[PDB]
């Protein structure tokens, strides 16, 4: 049971980047899924998440710029993320909600599993 | 909680939003100051009843999804599957078909129902 | 199909049977074995209807009777104006509706 | 009562004929309406059974998927609709009244009305 | 047509205006109208619970698997149907309502249900 | 036995009467009490009638269910339920996991069954 | 456990029997019941199923349409009666109890009690 | 029906197996294949129920397995007195509802 | 879009075998998929077919008894499990997208794409 | 099974049809005709889907049409690279979802 986070690093202050997460020991078709990221400066925020339907919410500091995916068939998670500002500078790390009483997919926001998070850099 | 997830799904597509019909269905139940209370309590149970009557005489009876014998009319919308159940909300869709709701009820009752009800009392005879 | 004897005969005033026998399904199943008589070039007349009944316009000469899973048309005091094709017809459920047997021609 | 049946006598194989019937004496819509088929050296074949009201329509096997039953109550108009017509189906048809009833009548598992009738003819 | 308008047509006329007649039965001068409101509920729920404990949820008619008792009525079906109105049959067999009430309940759910109960295994 | 009757009754011997509790649960000072009394006794019964409708189990006493039993619910066989328990105990016994199993009737049948037999009904 | 049939032995071709069984030793009542067949020179075979209750009959294909089976639990007595008995009909009967359970009992899908078969010879 | 072998054979005090083969309905698909021990003369006796279940009173000489599409009854510490035609029954479903094997004679 | 059927070899008559297909370059989860089997001498012939979700199967009549089919969604995979082959089934087995949708997609009632075909002998 | 011609040819550059002829459950009551293409060794491709649809990725020199219960496929602009053997696949309901025709080999 856990996630690891690949892809991140440098970008220009108007370029992409795409971030990965890998899931090991859970049933990566189940579970909702959160980028979130921790500033140096700010503390830990929360981006953006996927649902086990495909359905996606973004925080409104990232909606329209970046977007969140799955693929449920290499127990995969990606984050694109278009038009990266130097406020996008983070560790943005992975996460899995806790499974809860049936909302119809709605997340609960309750970070039951974290990755240790890559480095993004904008400059 | 009951209340959880309740219309989360009302900026998603038809398609995803018919994911979670048991989500705002659960939710839709539960001195002059006491008879306002009595009258918001009787209403909410007078609007549960008039719907799961018009389920009863469309023949949707308990069912949250239910397919009928009513063939759609273009004129009632022209869009495709992908348009309707892809790219548009539940919301989007009830303005666009709001004109045509009574003329949709009445053939449910109309067209099928009353007739299949009475077909079935014939099949069941023989 | 239902299997009735064909080529029976009689003469003026004597009675004549024909049999209809069927399986259990088709006639031991149900009691609904109609007679129809049909004279050449003419279309069938009910003769019997359900096991027993005969309709408005039909002599008594004309009585159904069944045991088991066969069915009987007795036809009593036999005129010349009887010679014809008679036919049985048996209810067989839903998913088969009605069977008939082969012509039985009667002559006088 | 009197039923009066008229169509075509002759189709090629594979061709398609209608027959109509049409009734007078008696309530139309009140009864089941059957067709019943003779081939000119053979006895009698119940072919189809349209209830009173015309929604429900039963067909002998050899002919389930090429014939279909239909009536017109407001015209006493019985039909047959027959396509791919087989050397199998040369025989004089006859419109019959009965068949089966409502759940609110006496059964009528029988043919009590029956028309003039009319030879179909395939070759 | 309209409301009641085949009360006055035979069993079998009036049969076809079923969902006429069961859509007016849920729709000082403040309490009188919040009592009736919750009366029309009331009635409309135990009627509902009646036909929901005979098999018969969802439907305007239901057939059964209880046999008519002649001593009910003796009637044949072409005079209760076609010669007769459903104000002349509720008169003429309000006594045997109940025991029919009793019957459909006996037979159409707590032995049906036991036995589909039983059929969904073997 | 009346109502209630059988409540002392094993789990299994009280199952069949479950029509006589149902037929029970419809039916200025003393006015508003007996106001109060009605309104309360009918948005109980529709609570009830609410999540039959939403399990499936619409217009039923006893429904059957596509959902699993969990051994960590109860590990207890059916001789020593059915037979040799009584429903007061039994409910003592499932309390923890009522909205456990309440949930899993809601997301696992008449929800994705439905929509199985929307795809069935398709063809 | 005792089980004895008492029906009869011998039928011509075409004929009807019934074989009646009584039980004793156990509740009659909580029990499934079964006929099982044996030909003087085969093995058994298994003829029909009823359950505890007696409203649920369940027959092999050679038998479907002319046994029928039933039982009356206040006098503890099995029966089957078989209509129109054939030469391949022959055979020791035996009233075996099993071959089904209630919903709310453990799958008894076994035959456990045996006795006495009856010996019918159709000739 | 299910296939045993005739005639299975061996001396006092060794194994012997009795196998069952039906196909992927009848034994594959549950674990509901019994088997009965019939002396000649009288009524069966169930030995062995479900697949590897025993029944009260059934020594511990008699133990069912299943592996695959087959079913097999081992008698070990074989008697003289478990001279019988053994039956193996399976369930095959709600339309066909057991399925009897033939019967093998332990010849001791 | 790739599809690679890795199945089995001979196998005797009566025994059982299980055949796989992965999938490449579409998202599995959304397509239905069937297998089609085709005699060495023959034409192609529908056994099978599964909707997307995996929850409604089909069978040929012929094997309805016999064969299972399933798919994983979380690994990419189709498969027929085989049971009691015959020798009327020495076939090449092709995997195939399409067949079926759900009630909210455009039909597809024909099969879209395939794979190369593994070979059975009984 | 459908019906198709076999060893349908034709010269190079011109045009040829393949029948495929069922019944009115399997062709008639559906637009459901699709049409493959297999080279031998080789899965078969699709090429026409529905009655009258073409995949993307495929030439405008293939088409398809149905009359009555007999759907056809015709081909113009014969070209060396055509020799496979053709299959129509009929939707033929819920029952028997999908029913192929014989192959038949195209000669250029
Ligand atoms: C809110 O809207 C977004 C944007 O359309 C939806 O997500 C997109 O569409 C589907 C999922 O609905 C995915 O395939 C896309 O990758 C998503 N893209 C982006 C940028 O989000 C989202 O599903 C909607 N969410 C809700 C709860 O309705
Ligand atoms: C569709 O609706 C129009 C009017 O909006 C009507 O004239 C037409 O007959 C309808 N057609 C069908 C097929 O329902
Ligand atoms: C549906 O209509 C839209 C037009 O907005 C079109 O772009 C799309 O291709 C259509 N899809 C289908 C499946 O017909
Ligand atoms: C509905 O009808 C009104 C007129 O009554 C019209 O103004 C409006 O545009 C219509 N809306 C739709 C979605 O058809
Ligand atoms: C009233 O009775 C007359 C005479 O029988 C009948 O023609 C008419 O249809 C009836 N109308 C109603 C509404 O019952
Ligand atoms: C009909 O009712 C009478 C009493 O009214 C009763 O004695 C009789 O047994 C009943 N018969 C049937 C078949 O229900
Ligand atoms: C039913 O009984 C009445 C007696 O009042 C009789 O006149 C009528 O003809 C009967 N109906 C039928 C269909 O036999
Ligand atoms: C109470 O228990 C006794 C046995 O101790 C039993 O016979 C009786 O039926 C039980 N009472 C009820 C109401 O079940
Ligand atoms: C059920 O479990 C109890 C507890 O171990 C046991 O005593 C009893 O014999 C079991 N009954 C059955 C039928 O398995
Ligand atoms: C629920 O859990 C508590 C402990 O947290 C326990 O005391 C109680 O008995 C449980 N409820 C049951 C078994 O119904």
């Amino acid at each position: 049971v856990q996630l690891v986070e690949s892809g991140g690093g440098l970008a220009k202050p108007g370029g992409s980047l795409r971030l990965s997460c890998a899931a090991s020991g859970f049933t990566f078709s189940r579970s909702i899924m959160h980028w979130v990221r921790q500033a140096p400066g700010k503390g830990l925020e929360w981006v953006s998440t996927i649902n086990y339907a495909g359905s996606t919410y973004y925080a409104d500091s990232v909606r329209g710029r970046f977007v969140i995916s799955r693929d449920n068939s290499k127990n995969t998670l990606s984050l694109q993320m278009n038009s990266v500002r130097p406020e996008d500078r983070a560790v943005y790390h992975c996460a899995k909600d806790k499974e809860g009483y049936y909302s119809g997919g709605y997340p609960l926001w309750y970070f039951d599993l974290w990755g240790p998070g890559t480095p993004v850099t904008i400059s | 909680a009951v209340f959880l997830g309740f219309l989360g799904a009302a900026g998603s597509t038809m398609g995803a939003a018919s994911m979670t019909l048991t989500v705002q269905a659960r939710n839709l139940l539960s001195t002059v100051w006491g008879i306002k209370q009595l009258q918001a309590r009787v209403l909410a149970v007078e609007r549960y009843l008039r719907d799961q009557q018009l389920l009863g005489i469309w023949g949707c009876s308990g069912k949250l999804i239910c397919c009928t014998n009513v063939p759609w009319n273009s004129s009632w919308s022209n869009r495709n599957l992908s348009e309707i159940w892809d790219n548009m909300t539940w919301l989007q869709w009830d303005k666009e078909i709001s004109n045509y709701t009574q003329i949709i009820y009445g053939l449910l009752e109309e067209s099928q129902n009353q007739q299949e009800k009475n077909e079935q009392d014939l099949l069941a005879l023989d | 199909a239902l299997t009735q004897p064909p080529s029976v005969s009689g003469s003026p005033g004597q009675s004549v049977t024909i049999s209809c026998t069927g399986t259990s399904s088709d006639i031991g199943s149900y009691n609904y074995v109609s007679w129809y008589q049909q004279h050449p070039g003419k279309a069938p007349k009910l003769m019997i209807y359900d096991v027993t009944q005969r309709p408005s316009g039909v002599s008594d000469r004309f009585s159904g009777s069944k045991s088991g899973n066969t069915a009987s048309l007795t036809i009593s005091g036999l005129q010349a104006d009887d010679e014809a094709d008679y036919y049985c017809s048996a209810y067989a459920g839903r998913q088969t509706f009605y069977i008939f047997g082969g012509g039985t021609r009667l002559t006088v | 009562v009197q039923l009066v049946e008229t169509g075509g006598g002759l189709v090629q194989p594979g061709g398609s004929l209608k027959l109509s019937c049409r009734a007078s004496g008696y309530t139309f819509s009140s009864f089941a309406m059957s067709w019943v088929r003779q081939a000119p050296g053979k006895g009698l074949e119940w072919v189809s059974l349209i209830n009173d009201r015309g929604g429900l329509t039963f067909y002998v096997d050899s002919v389930k998927g090429r014939f279909t039953i239909s009536r017109d109550n407001s015209k006493n108009t019985l039909s047959l609709q027959m396509h791919s017509l087989r050397d199998g189906d040369t025989a004089v048809y006859y419109c019959a009244t009965g068949g089966m009833s409502s759940a609110l009548q006496s059964s009528k598992y029988y043919f009590d009305f029956w028309g003039q009738g009319a030879l179909v003819t395939v070759s």
